[PDB]
């Protein structure tokens, strides 16, 4: 997060998370967090990580 | 212990390798502290991380 949320705003920013001073722009690189993680969507799991 | 949470030059080490968090926040490091600390520092092989 980089924003202070304000509740009921869709937010569709994919830009890449700044971890230090590393200009990362446009590209990753080291510690570019891309802040758009992925879901664990398995019968896998149990019955509360659903 | 007995000493000022300096934890600015903590964090800000870039001669890291992979940077992982287990139990706390990477944004209220210096305002979030701490009681005791005991480290156990030892060296590990490339494959471990």
């Amino acid at each position: 997060r980089k924003s202070n949320l304000k509740p009921f705003e869709r937010d569709i920013s994919t830009e890449i998370y700044q971890a230090g001073s590393t200009p990362c722009n446009g590209v990753e690189g080291f510690n570019c967090y891309f802040p758009l993680q992925s879901y664990g969507f398995q019968p896998t799991n149990g019955v509360g990580y659903q | 212990s007995n000493c000022v949470a300096d934890y600015s030059v903590l964090y800000n080490s870039a001669s890291f390798s992979t940077f992982k968090c287990y139990g706390v926040s990477p944004t209220k490091l210096n305002d979030l502290c701490f009681t005791n600390v005991y480290a156990d520092s030892f060296v590990i092989r490339g494959d471990e991380v």
